[PDB]
RNA sequence: GGGUAGGUGGUAAGAACCUCAGAUCCGGAGAUUUCCGAAUGGAGCAAUCCGGUAGUUGGAAACAGCUAUCAUUAAUUGAUGAAUAAAUAGUCAAUUAAAGCAAUACGUGGUGAAGUGAAACAUCUCAGUAGCCACAGGAAAAGAAAACGAAUGUGAUUCCGUGUGUAGUGGCGAGCGAAAGCGGAACAGGCCAAACUUAUCAUUAGAUAGGGGUUGUAGGGCUUGCAAUGUGGACUUGAAAACGAUAGAAGAAGCUGUUGGAAAGCAGCGCGCAAAAGGGUGAUAGCCCCGUAUUUGAAAUUGUUUUCAUACCUAGCGAGAUCCCUGAGUAGCUCGGAAAACGUUAUUUUGAGUGAAUCUGCCCAGACCAUUGGGUAAGCCUAAAUACUAAUUAGUGACCGAUAGCGAAACAGUACCGUGAGGGAAAGGUGAAAAGAACCCAGAGAUGGGAGUGAAAUAGAUUCUGAAACCAUAUGCCUACAACG
RNA sequence: UUGUGGUAGACGAGCGUUGUAUUGGAGUUGAAGUCAAAGCGUGAGCAUUGGUGGAUCCAAUACAAGUGAGAAUGCCGGCA
RNA sequence: AAAUCCAGGUACGGGUGAAGACACCCGUUAGGCGCAACGGGACGGAAAGACCCCGUGAAGCUUUACUGUAGCUUAAUAUUG
């Protein structure tokens, strides 16, 4: 599914206001991108992860 | 009509059908003028005018 | 939803925030959560009915009452006449297997809790099953004789024990009282009479 | 137990037979009815039938045989005393063998 | 174990047996349990087909019997091992769990309309309802203040009444509608992270396993003393006792006469009651029977509570130092949405982006600032009151009484309809007892008329009572020159 | 004394069915049901007798309603 | 068997009438009841008119009617040196 691996966290269901306040239903997805880390011996293996968690790993020195 | 709740007139009075036997806090309008003939014990009218006030 | 595998993402991290805040070292606490719960108390600085609520507690536990019926019998006790200071005492202590307890045919007060409910109790003008009926100073509380015809007998021993306010005659199970029990016979375990003023200001 | 058994005498209190005094031959416990010799006759009109080698004779006219009747209608009919009465009966159980015995509760009289 | 003298399940008679060395029957505990079905050795058109492996018995072997085992996924462990040295991917083996179903009912979460109303309609309502899906549990959810809120105030959550159809919110239209406070049901608060310290990991630990700690009238750690050996739990194992649940035992009291087929009705004279609830017995029985009130009883399984001991948690008040710790892609902010009564806004939440501080700190008191005050976010667990009844036991009905009551009183989700999902009926009563009509006559027979049984046969299996419409027969009157609601 | 035609409609007074609560009463010497007849009422309605029928029913005062059928190309069953 | 059927014992002429009568008014004619025929009438039967109108009805279709939206395209921002 269109979700991170790292976490459970997944698209947020909506609603699509305009002018004149006509409802329609949408979808916010993640901004699931590929990402590369180092573990258990470093090695590396592309996990696609949301921006968020990306930002994540690059502070928690993970992402090296 | 009783306020104390004897047992020896509860056990009897039990298998007659006509007649029966109730505390003064459980005795209504109904019961009262059904009876058409009730006993009543003396402590029992005196708790009956403390009751009128 | 897939191989989640918990090992996969928590080594995956092995800090993060959803790795340390789920780390299985997470014990166990099954007994550290139960005991101190359990029951506190202590008096503290700011509000001084610290004091009140221990001493509540503590005469509870001594009668196994629950706050509610509590609440509900000084309600009773507190409008009549006056300074009431000698009813309430009678109150609390006109309790059924209260009686049954200072009457002594049984080893602690909740057992002979425990027995009233199992239908071993006699009273005068009435019979009794429930263990909270309010008894009257004057009044009898002749044991059954199929407790007798289980020689646990034991008892009997302790009844001649008794407390002064109690006057009952062993083997041949019998009791009743006058002079409700003094302030004596109501030992410092809970001595003090502002407790009711914590009463008085919860409950109208 | 059982008021009635297989093999003790019987009366009856009710019905067009008064004081039928009978033996029961059989008791059937779930309709509660009860088959005594020489009470309630009747006379079923036996047909004739012919398949079986038996049946090749089955010679029967106006056989009379015996109808079950309520188990209440019956009374059990005392014996051991001197003067016969109809009387209701006991369970008591005697330490002598610790079986359970019928007494009759008008007398003493065991079974 | 209880309990007896009958039993071999119903339409069901007969034949043949069993049973007093204690049968059938009732209760507790076990044994066996074909095939399909989550179905799981492989397949497949369900109740079928085709096997592998390791044993063991016959055969000279193929083979055939008799056993046990053989699915997938996830976790742990061990062995083996690619591209490519190492190492992984992968492969194999062992152990432990998961699959599914149902209670036409309750819970949580995700998703989520339309008919309709607004007398049209798009904002709105309907409605976060129906439906779809995931996960449970015996309840679930929630839960111990970065709170309410305006005070010399209350002090987890949940549920009920009121506050009130109030403040408010609404093409300010249709409509929607709290949060405080007050009165009640129940009541319980707990535990980690970090400091500090111990031991071990090529100790590059930034990791593992322990001691220490759990906060707001700030708490804890650092150093230094006094008082403590207790009280209490949401608590483990045992032992004992009590109250029950799953079969049962005992359990009082009436005769006579009359109508009647039959008495229990009616009448006379009695009797018992802690039993006058009910059912049956040829009509309407307190005393005919079974029962009921009441007193009792468990070998075995199981529930609740209590007692004792036993593990495992749990403890106060000071002094000094002025040092350290208190949950970060977090709280805020911006751009689009939503939750709350609110149609987005102080508070809560989040899809994208950015992004703090560290008790002289941070958040809150409906924009916002200052003063005052309240509270300690970014970690976890939590009984009780609360929601519901497919089922077991007892019972009740100014509830129904075969067009009613569940669709289904009978063998009803059956017959039947449709490829299928699905739709879906009608039908009860002889008599106290079959004593269910032997026999005679007519007829080919069914059947009918007698006979017989029965109180009744015009109660006869077409089987309680038998209405009208409808069809025939007949006593009496009228009617074939007569225009007719 | 003045009145009494009447639809929509307003108001008032009553009848009838079933059951419940209190009183009393009838019933295998025959209750309900059901059919017939030459009765009584201002109206809904109410009796008497006889046949059939085989076990419940009636009167008074109150109470509660699934309480009143001629029509809906009404539903079901039967019969023209 | 079938649709049909308010109960019928169901004439004609002129007139009348909700405006075209087996049934009303005034006259005329006609013994009771069938059978075989043919269709004049019973505004005959079957189908709650499809034409027309009405309803602040439904549905299908169309467009530069309104309000939106899938898709397509452009820019900012994150991945992004
Ligand atoms: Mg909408
Ligand atoms: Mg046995
Ligand atoms: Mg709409
Ligand atoms: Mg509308
Ligand atoms: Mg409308
Ligand atoms: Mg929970
Ligand atoms: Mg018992
Ligand atoms: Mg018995
Ligand atoms: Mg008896
Ligand atoms: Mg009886
Ligand atoms: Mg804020
Ligand atoms: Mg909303
Ligand atoms: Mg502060
Ligand atoms: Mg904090
Ligand atoms: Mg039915
Ligand atoms: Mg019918
Ligand atoms: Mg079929
Ligand atoms: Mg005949
Ligand atoms: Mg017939
Ligand atoms: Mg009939
Ligand atoms: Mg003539
Ligand atoms: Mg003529
Ligand atoms: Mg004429
Ligand atoms: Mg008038
Ligand atoms: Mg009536
Ligand atoms: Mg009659
Ligand atoms: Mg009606
Ligand atoms: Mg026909
Ligand atoms: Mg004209
Ligand atoms: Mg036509
Ligand atoms: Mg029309
Ligand atoms: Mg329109
Ligand atoms: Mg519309
Ligand atoms: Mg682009």
């Amino acid at each position: 599914a269109k979700k991170d691996q790292l976490t459970l966290r997944g698209p947020l269901y909506g609603n699509n206001r305009s002018h004149s306040k006509t409802i329609t239903r949408r979808k916010w997805n993640v901004n699931l991108q590929p990402c590369k880390v180092k573990t258990a011996d470093g090695k590396t293996t592309r996990i696609l992860v949301s921006t968020r968690t990306l930002r994540t790993l690059k502070k928690h020195n993970r992402l090296s | 009509v009783v306020n104390t709740l004897n047992t020896n007139l509860e056990q009897s009075t039990s298998n007659i059908k006509n007649v029966q036997v109730k505390h003064l806090d459980k005795v209504s309008v109904r019961d009262l003028m059904l009876a058409n003939a009730l006993l009543v014990e003396k402590e029992v009218l005196k708790a009956l005018e403390g009751k009128f006030k | 939803k897939y191989t989640g595998s918990i090992f996969k993402r928590s080594r995956r991290l092995g800090f993060s925030l959803l790795e340390n805040n789920k780390e299985f070292s997470k014990g166990k606490k099954r007994k550290t959560i139960p005991g101190q719960h359990g029951n506190r108390f202590r008096s503290s600085t700011m509000s001084g009915y610290a004091q009140q609520l221990q001493e509540k507690q503590r005469m509870q536990y001594m009668y196994g009452i629950t706050d509610k019926q509590f609440r509900r019998l000084f309600r009773l006790v507190l409008k009549q006449r006056g300074n009431l200071a000698v009813n309430l005492f009678r109150v609390l202590e006109s309790r059924l297997d209260n009686i049954v307890y200072r009457m002594g045919f049984a080893p602690t007060r909740r057992s002979a809790r425990q027995l009233v409910n199992h239908g071993h109790v006699l009273l005068n003008d009435r019979t009794v099953d429930t263990p909270s009926i309010i008894l009257n100073p004057g009044d009898k509380v002749r044991l059954k004789a199929k407790t007798i015809k289980i020689p646990i007998v034991k008892a009997a021993s302790e009844s001649g024990v008794v407390s002064p306010f109690v006057e009952t005659n062993n083997k041949t199970f019998e009791g009743t009282y006058v002079r409700f029990p003094e302030r004596s016979e109501l030992p410092a375990g809970i001595n003090e009479s502002y407790v009711v003023e914590w009463y008085k200001r919860l409950v109208k | 137990m059982q008021r009635i058994k297989k093999g003790d005498k019987v009366v009856v209190i009710t019905g067009k037979n008064k004081g039928g005094s009978g033996i029961v031959l059989k008791i059937m416990p779930a309709r509660q009815q009860a088959i005594v010799e020489g009470l309630n006759k009747v006379t079923r009109h036996k047909k004739k039938d012919q398949t079986t080698k038996r049946a090749a004779k089955q010679s029967t006219g106006k056989v009379q045989q015996e109808a079950p009747i309520f188990l209440s209608k019956l009374a059990l009919f005392d014996q051991k005393a001197k003067q016969q009465t109809i009387g209701k009966i006991k369970y008591v159980m005697d330490p002598k063998t610790n079986k359970k015995t019928r007494v009759f509760k008008k007398s003493n009289n065991t079974l």
